[PDB]
């Protein structure tokens, strides 16, 4: 099976109305959920 | 698509105008409404699927040049950024296949629009458009053509990264017709008829300007007065965003990319009020972004409004000079000043003054003075680069509230300043109109950690290498021996301990009147500067450095005490000796 698109949460199914910050700005390190960015990729070809 | 220069020029061109009127005759009912094939699972029950799990851990990595055919990537899509999604232009040629491809007919995509193609077979915004408005429940009346072309601007940059980015999981499933027609009705389900609105929506509209925490993305570098900011997109609408130094410099570093998510507690609508809506936004309207207020997001996440509008408390080691102000800091509070009675001169500046300068100048006095009740802070993490709290007008439930030896997490607790004189790591926190402190528990060798205590300088100390005193300060307790005022500036006051081992002490302040010889000293908040080698230590009177004659201090009196005691005897030859100590203290001359 492959991901039924239609139940899928998008990144953009906003909330009308409703670690998880990352220290430093001036951060260099190399890894995880902040490292690349879908859609930041694309741009950078 | 068919190269017949007419016929499929017209098959079509008659399609058009026959559809046409089908929009037209909308135009004469009130047409119910009808959700669109995402709307209505979506907002079903059905076991829906976090982007993040789709992928399943992975985060987003590139194509490969090559392989991107092992999955096949649309040489197309892999051609979008931010700025050109806005066309595109599918080929119907490369989604359909000739038969009904070459029939002007057309194509009758999910909801039942018709996508026609365009004379040179493609497919866009105006012609997407005018297929959602032959899509059935929707009302063409409510819809510009602008507002087809922005949602269908985004609509393809998405997908275009889904499958650029995760090229397995959504390798070629989303950008095509299909889709950009089955979610154009969507947001138009979402947007239109249930009303639901994006975060930058209600903000601009001013139906909840709240700007509070949003996670927003950044979708173009603006160009305009080499570098002016940004442009911040939430899904569904952008702003041109105002940033600060601090931040801005992160653009240029190339340290903030396009397509890229931030999250962000400040968020200020500088610029023009009154309430627009989106699209229709003034261009003297900015969406003021602050580089201690913002972060970057999880790849995933998602765009809008967060959940808690709490403060995130990042480290004080961070933030920036001219960095727009933190909303909050999980200190540990060192140390506590003296308060101060700081009177605003009428030409300018103020004038600072201690409980007791005020007294004085206070009978020796349409007035007008703030207190100020300063503290040196260090953030609970580690490093610590023990910052400086300023709390100014300070509530009396205040003292006896934040205390030395404490944890606590301070919020809106910015202004952030200091910068000038030398080096650069002079942050400066002050209390704000809205900020408030939140007491929070710590583990004893933690603070053991951060917190050394208030001890007493014993002055063998001030000639050791390795003496390294907390905040670089300390009190003392001495005999003077010499007060020496010098014209100009520096005035100076030698002190001694029972073991006539001497140190000095440059005054910044005014000296304390009771201060002459033979005076027990007692001072409180003495600036420390390695001093080994010196044939008599120096400690420099800050602003912060207090002296009394006579200590209210408990500690203190104990020693000005046991001390007082401990020369006596030896009173019978003490402060002369002292005197004929310092006096040649002052020796190494030449020949």
């Amino acid at each position: 099976q492959p991901v039924d698109l239609g139940l899928l949460e998008e990144d953009d199914e906003f909330e009308e109305f409703p670690h998880v910050w990352e220290d430093n700005w001036d951060d260099d390190n190399v890894e995880d959920d902040f490292s690349n960015q879908l859609r930041a990729e694309l741009e950078k070809h | 698509f068919p190269q017949f220069n007419k016929d499929l020029m017209s098959s079509l061109q008659n399609a058009r105008d026959l559809q046409d009127i089908r929009i037209k005759n909308k135009e004469r009912h009130h047409l119910c409404p009808q959700p669109g094939s995402l709307y209505l699972t979506k907002s079903s029950t059905l076991p829906r699927i976090s982007l993040q799990a789709a992928v399943g851990d992975s985060v987003p990595s590139a194509c490969s040049p090559k392989q991107l055919y092992m999955y096949g990537v649309s040489k197309a899509c892999i051609s979008v950024n931010s700025k050109n999604a806005e066309y595109f232009q599918f080929a119907i040629e490369d989604h359909f296949g000739k038969e009904a491809l070459c029939a002007g007919k057309g194509f009758r995509l999910a909801d039942g629009g018709w996508l026609i193609p365009s004379d040179d077979g493609k497919a866009g915004k105006e012609e997407f458009y005018r297929a959602l408005c032959d899509t059935p429940g929707v009302d063409p009346k409510l819809i510009s053509s602008v507002w087809v072309s922005n949602h269908y601007r985004w609509i393809v940059w998405k997908l275009a990264a889904m499958e650029f980015a995760f090229p397995k999981e959504f390798a070629n499933r989303c950008l095509n017709p299909e889709r950009v027609l089955l979610q154009l009705k969507y947001r138009y389900d979402v947007e239109i008829d249930n009303s639901s609105r994006s975060a930058l929506k209600k903000i601009l509209e001013r139906d909840d300007t709240a700007a509070k925490t949003l996670v927003l993305c950044v979708s173009d570098i603006i160009s305009l007065s080499k570098v002016d900011t940004i442009e911040l997109t939430d899904g569904w609408y952008a702003v041109k965003a105002q940033l600060d130094p601090p931040l801005l410099a992160l653009v240029k570093s190339g340290r903030l990319t396009v397509g890229q998510k931030i999250i962000t507690q400040g968020a200020e609508l500088v610029g023009s009020p009154d309430a627009c809506a989106p699209l229709e936004a003034p261009d003297s309207l900015r969406l003021k972004i602050s580089a201690n207020s913002t972060r970057p997001a999880r790849w995933h996440s998602k765009l809008g409004f967060f959940h808690d509008p709490r403060p995130f408390p990042l480290p004080l080691s961070s933030l920036f000079s001219d960095g727009g102000n933190v909303g909050c800091v999980d200190v540990i509070v060192q140390r506590v000043y003296p308060l101060q009675w700081v009177e605003k001169t009428v030409s300018g500046s103020y004038i600072f003054r201690n409980e007791r300068e005020e007294e004085k100048e206070a009978l020796r006095f349409s007035r007008d003075v703030s207190t100020v009740w300063k503290l040196r802070v260090t953030s609970y993490k580690k490093r610590e680069k023990s910052a400086l709290l300023s709390i100014w007008r300070p509530s009396s439930d205040l003292p006896s509230l934040l205390t030395e030896g404490q944890r606590y997490r301070i919020y809106h607790l910015s202004v952030s300043k200091s910068k000038n004189k030398f080096e650069w790591p002079s942050i400066q926190l002050t209390a704000t109109k809205r900020t408030q402190y939140q007491q929070l528990p710590v583990s004893s060798e933690t603070l053991l950690q951060l917190y050394q205590p208030r001890e007493l300088l014993p002055f063998s100390k001030l000639s050791d290498p390795a003496f390294q005193p907390p905040c670089s300060e300390v009190d003392v307790v001495g005999v003077v021996v010499s007060v020496v005022k010098p014209i100009g500036l520096a005035p100076l006051v030698y002190l001694s301990d029972e073991c006539l081992h001497l140190l000095v002490v440059k005054f910044g302040i005014d000296l304390n009147e009771d201060i002459k010889p033979r005076v027990l000293i007692a001072a409180s908040n003495l600036q420390w500067r390695p001093e080994s080698t010196s044939r008599v230590p120096t400690l420099f009177a800050g602003n912060f450095s207090v002296f009394s004659a006579s200590p209210k201090e408990a500690h203190f009196q104990e020693r000005v005490t046991n001390m007082k005691h401990a020369i006596e005897n030896i009173d019978t030859f003490y402060k002369e000796a002292e005197k004929k100590l310092i006096q040649v203290l002052k020796g190494d001359s030449p020949k």
